[PDB]
């Protein structure tokens, strides 16, 4: 009945406000309705003339020129088949050609829409329209510099969708030499700049025409035009903050530019690359959800072209990032993530502070500074929001447990960081190998151990077969999974390579809150054993060890746990005797 | 001899006094400098490091004393101007590489905050925030933050909500002198609604007085609203909530058509302008928690759901999906002569998405998803969204959403079905259950052989696929004879014989229940 019902209503002109309307709805509910091989090609074969005769007439309007162009939108979304696609294709890049890059309607978007779902089909014969097409879009990309420079202060949604369409049907076909001529064209992009809203509009066509360069990703193309491409960072800085997808696209494009060697080393020497992670990556005053995104590219970046900074660039990516490294709201992965740049970042200061005189040590002690600040606050709070919901004597819940998991490698990350930054200030500024340190940096150093000797102790909550987590025993004699095991190694390695009598000062200031941590915790009795098997360090550390227990030598008969654990630590120093006999 | 300027600017000497103070047998040391506090009004003005000295010293006086707060009116005079002063936000701000003295707004901020906390002084506690989420944060944060989150809300506004919050209100005039914009007038939205929900579970003349001094964009000026607008919105959808119910909302709110809320709402998430999807979609969220409660008017609430289904387009998940939970269960309660209507009306505005829009298309099937309760009584709509999830599950979902979204479909007519029985198109039935089929035994090729998630899911379609035979709708399920042949077959090509064979071979031990209860498809085994 379809057939008939469609066919009888056929009305050029004698009712155009609401029987194309009625039409329109017959052929939706056409569409709805499965129809059979044998009214399948037919329909089509019918419907292509009256899409001709309904396009030859009616080329901010709102006229039945409307309709007839949601008609159009409705015929292209049947997507019957491919079969009576080759008509369809010349009506389309015939109604394509005319009234672009103007106050024209929606038209020209279903156009390209259809032209999209067209090419699927990989019809060879039809590259000469498409040529053709190609060669309008050669046209329009060379007058958007007159377009922008003919509107002055005294629509604009063509060129994303021609990119877009261009990009997916560049990227099915054979391989040609058309792309070295969009190429070219990229060359002749435009770099220059409710009316304001238009030209955002201007710049967001920029935009897509980037995301479209972004083929720089792909094949390699003769580059030459280092200008045009610094031209459209500074246009990106330029660009919106209001608009969070559009930004968001942008930086995806951004990043995956930034993702080839042949292009990191030439970002540096731009700007002095000042144009980090300070407000020019992410939203102005909108929004910053996009965040994570940005910095995982600035980092990045950062690390792959990090062997060429002078102390100026370094200095400030480093004032930027210790920032954010204490964010709250940022989730704890790009917490890990900043504080692994920042400890393979303070290899390159180090092996760098050999020129302009150092000035390297201020810096290393100045992030020490920040990590053990992190180092404190995780104890604080970290352990506190586990402590908070441990079900004594064993959803939302998963979520925790993967909060749990990214706190417990929050916590290695740090102290590996750590390590690598003691590693770091003890051998850079003439300098003396094994420098005694100073008072300030001796002090810092006796805040982080008393603070990291909470934090390691995240590695008391375990995950059950059921998701509840449950808090680990006091003291159980195990391997603890050998997750830690080398935690706590490095934690120890940290003080053994540091200068002795600083150490000393250190230990015998901070070894009563180490037993008493061991008490708490078992896990750091290891801690004593690594510094009593380390050489030049067994010495010290034992001879702090029994000169502070010979006087807590009473307390052992009050209760058994300190009891043990004092036993314990004489058996260590009587192990340590002798292995340094 | 330490407070000697000479001595006093040396970093030994000064380090020295400061342990010392520091110690806990300088009781007499603290006292003869607590009964002189007009000595730091001397330092706290190249000599610019006094500042921080005293900053310091000051910071010490107030931990190891905890009560030298009221008699220091005349120091916090010279401690909170420079904290409110440009010019020292700048010096710390600009140049913060090494940098000496930093850790000076940590205790600034401390002081500052144990003197407020004894006296409530308004201007004061409001001007804490350049540094409780703006500004500048090194350990800042925290310690003044969980204070106005917790403590705040526990004992502040007991006695004197209603004039604690019309005081700041009245901010606006002392903050415009200073702070013109959201930097600072709007954080200070949330230190008052954290007490307002803490006792939101009393205040009538703040209600009116909040509608008509923030007129629609407050002083006729729009352009200075950035993120304030978001936070306005927040604070007025969680107003309507909790605090004032119908009782103290409708005595003023009867002029919604007027300035009040809904036009504050309205005419700009109703526009294309505001392209920022956080102020617009706040506002679809006020204008939904309005309709829940009150204010039916001329079926705008079907203007509202529409303006939210065609908008969630690529970043709104979370506020359409809270804006449609507390909303989808409004309509259709308060639109009985419309059930068919707003059903027809779904209908359509799906059947108008020929385009096919993926990412809108899976974020109507997530919404029709979670309200597995509201469409029972359309089982004519499942035809839609069965052809839908079919073509869903055949695209290449290397990515999360596509099939993931069509077994929690699949999983959405199982139930539907379920509390249908125990209280339908048979062919799509049929064409899902044998879908579920080869989805089930397909997601187990996407991840790789070993060592990857994506196999809890694969069970809980298997799971999914066994009870759904329990049900009547069993009898016409079809055989995936080839599907299975084509995919165990493999075996025969040593190359991809990953486990997805094994979840087939659990699949066909379920037929084989299946045919255990009913022997006809005995003649079906031939493949």
């Amino acid at each position: 009945k379809k057939y008939l019902q469609f066919v009888a209503a056929l009305t050029d002109v004698n009712t155009p406000d609401e029987t194309k309307l009625k039409m329109m709805q017959e052929v939706s509910e056409n569409f709805e309705n499965v129809t059979s091989s044998p009214q399948y090609s037919t329909f089509l074969e019918h419907i292509i003339p009256r899409f001709l005769t309904f396009l030859q007439d009616g080329e901010l309007q709102e006229k039945p020129a409307q309709q007839l162009r949601k008609l159009v939108l409705e015929i292209i979304h049947r997507i019957p088949t491919n079969e009576h696609l080759r008509p369809h294709t010349k009506n389309v890049l015939s109604v394509m050609f005319r009234f672009l890059e103007t106050e024209n309607e929606e038209n020209v978007l279903i156009c390209l829409r259809i032209i999209i779902e067209l090419h699927k089909q990989f019809r060879p014969p039809i590259t000469q329209e498409i040529h053709h097409f190609l060669d309008f879009v050669k046209q329009i990309y060379k007058e958007l510099p007159k377009v922008v420079n003919r509107y002055f202060e005294n629509t604009h949604s063509i060129i994303p969708r021609g990119s877009l369409s261009l990009k997916v049907l560049a990227e099915l076909p054979i391989i040609v030499v058309l792309m070295y001529q969009l190429y070219k064209l990229n060359i002749h992009n435009v770099v220059a700049e409710e009316l304001y809203a238009d030209f955002i509009a201007a710049q967001i066509k920029t935009l897509s025409f980037l995301a479209y360069i972004i083929r720089i990703y792909q094949e390699l193309v003769t580059k030459y035009s280092q200008q045009m491409v610094k031209g459209m960072l500074q246009l990106l800085s330029n660009c919106p903050a209001e608009t969070a997808h559009l930004r968001k696209e942008l930086l995806i494009a951004a990043k995956h530019i930034l993702t080839t060697e042949l292009r990191n080393q030439f970002i540096p020497c731009m700007d002095k690359l000042f144009d980090e992670s300070i407000l020019i990556g992410s939203g102005y005053t909108a929004r910053e959800t996009l965040r994570p995104l940005a910095y995982s590219t600035l980092a990045d970046l950062v690390h792959h072209v990090r062997q060429h900074l002078p102390l100026s660039d370094l200095s400030l990516a480093v004032q930027l990032f210790a920032k954010n490294i204490d964010d709250e709201s940022l989730p704890s992965s790009i917490q890990t993530m900043s504080c692994k740049l920042l400890l393979n970042l303070v290899d390159c200061i180090r092996s760098k502070s050999e020129q302009e005189s150092g000035n390297g040590r201020d810096v290393l002690m100045r992030m020490l500074e920040v990590f053990v600040l992190k180092f404190h606050t995780i104890a604080r709070y970290q352990l506190s929001a586990i402590f908070k919901k441990c079900k004594p004597q064993s959803d939302k819940e998963d979520k925790q447990t993967f909060q749990v998991t990214d706190c417990r490698s929050l916590v290695k990350t740090l102290v590996c960081g750590v390590k690598t930054i003691t590693w770091g200030i003890t051998s850079c500024k003439q300098f003396i190998p094994n420098k005694q340190l100073q008072p300030k940096e001796t002090q810092i150093y006796i805040k982080l151990v008393k603070y990291a000797m909470q934090a390691l102790d995240i590695y008391q909550v375990q995950i059950a077969g059921n998701g509840q987590t449950y808090i680990r025993v006091a003291n159980c004699q195990t391997v603890r999974m050998k997750e830690e095991k080398e935690v706590l190694e490095h934690f120890a390695g940290v003080f053994t390579m540091m200068n002795p009598l600083t150490f000393k000062e250190i230990f015998q200031t901070t070894v009563p809150y180490m037993v008493e941590r061991i008490s708490k915790n078992y896990a750091l009795q290891i801690v004593a054993n690594s510094f009593l098997a380390n050489p030049t360090t067994s010495a010290l550390f034992a001879t702090i060890l029994v000169e502070y227990l010979l006087d807590r030598l009473p307390e052992m008969g009050s209760n058994v746990e300190l009891s043990n654990l004092y036993l314990k630590l004489f058996k260590l120093v009587f192990g340590s005797v002798s292995l340094f006999a | 001899l330490f407070m000697m300027e000479a001595t006093l600017n040396d970093p030994q000497w000064s380090r020295m006094f400061m342990s010392f103070l520091k110690h806990k047998d300088a009781r007499p040391l603290r006292d003869v400098l607590a009964a002189n506090p007009n000595r730091f009004i001397t330092l706290l003005l190249m000599r610019l490091d006094l500042q921080f000295q005293a900053i310091k010293i000051i910071s010490i006086i107030v931990k190891n004393d905890d009560s030298w707060l009221a008699s220091q009116h005349s120091l916090v005079s010279q401690l909170r101007r420079v904290w409110v002063s440009e010019n020292f936000q700048e010096r710390h701000r600009k140049e913060n590489m090494a940098a000496t003295n930093w850790k000076e707004p940590k205790l600034l901020a401390y002081c500052l905050l144990n003197y407020c906390k004894r006296n409530y002084g308004d201007i004061e506690l409001l001007f804490q925030l350049l540094r409780a989420f703006t500004g500048r944060f090194l350990c800042n944060m925290t310690f003044l933050k969980e204070y106005m989150e917790e403590e705040i809300p526990k004992n502040y506004s007991i006695a004197q909500k209603r004039a604690l919050f019309f005081r700041f209100v009245d901010f606006n005039d002392p903050n415009f002198g200073d702070e013109l914009k959201a930097k600072v007038l709007q954080h200070i939205l949330n230190p008052a609604f954290l007490y307002s929900f803490e006792k939101g579970e009393d205040n009538p003349e703040s209600i009116t007085s909040v509608f008509i001094t923030k007129v629609l964009d407050p002083e006729k000026q729009a352009d200075m609203l950035d993120s304030l607008r978001i936070y306005l919105l927040q604070y007025a959808t969680l107003l309507v909530e909790h605090a004032p119910h119908h009782i103290h909302d409708n005595n003023k709110n009867r002029n919604s058509k007027l300035r009040r809320l809904m036009t504050f709402a309205w005419p700009c998430l109703l526009s294309k302008a505001c392209v920022d999807p956080a102020c617009k979609y706040s506002g679809h969220l006020l204008l939904a928690h309005i309709i829940a409660k009150f204010a039916i008017h001329k079926k705008i609430v079907l203007q509202v759901f529409h303006s939210l289904l065609k908008a969630h387009a690529m970043e709104a998940r979370a506020i359409v999906r809270q804006a449609m939970a507390i909303l989808t269960p409004a309509v259709p309660a308060r639109m009985e002569d419309g059930h068919q209507m707003l059903t027809h009306w779904t209908r359509k505005i799906i059947v108008e998405e020929g385009h096919t829009v993926p990412q809108l298309v899976h974020i109507l099937h997530l919404i029709v998803q979670h309200f597995k309760v509201y469409y029972p009584v359309r089982h004519h709509l499942v035809q839609h969204m069965v052809s839908a999830m079919q073509r869903l599950g055949f695209t290449p979902s290397v990515t999360i959403e596509q099939r993931r979204l069509a077994v929690d479909l699949s999983e959405v007519v199982i139930k539907w079905e379920l509390q249908r029985i125990k209280d339908i198109d048979k062919q799509h039935t049929d064409t899902v259950v044998n879908f579920l089929i080869r989805v089930a035994c397909q997601v187990n090729d996407n991840t790789n052989t070993a060592g990857s998630p994506g196999e809890v899911l694969s069970r809980r379609c298997v799971n999914l696929l066994k009870t759904a035979l329990r049900p009547d709708m069993w009898p016409k399920s079809e055989l995936k004879l080839q599907w299975f042949d084509k995919l165990l077959m493999t075996v025969e090509q040593p190359n991809q014989v990953n486990y997805g064979n094994i979840c087939t071979g659990l699949e066909v031990l379920s037929f084989l229940l299946t045919v255990l209860q009913s022997p006809a498809i005995l003649s079906s085994f031939k493949p």
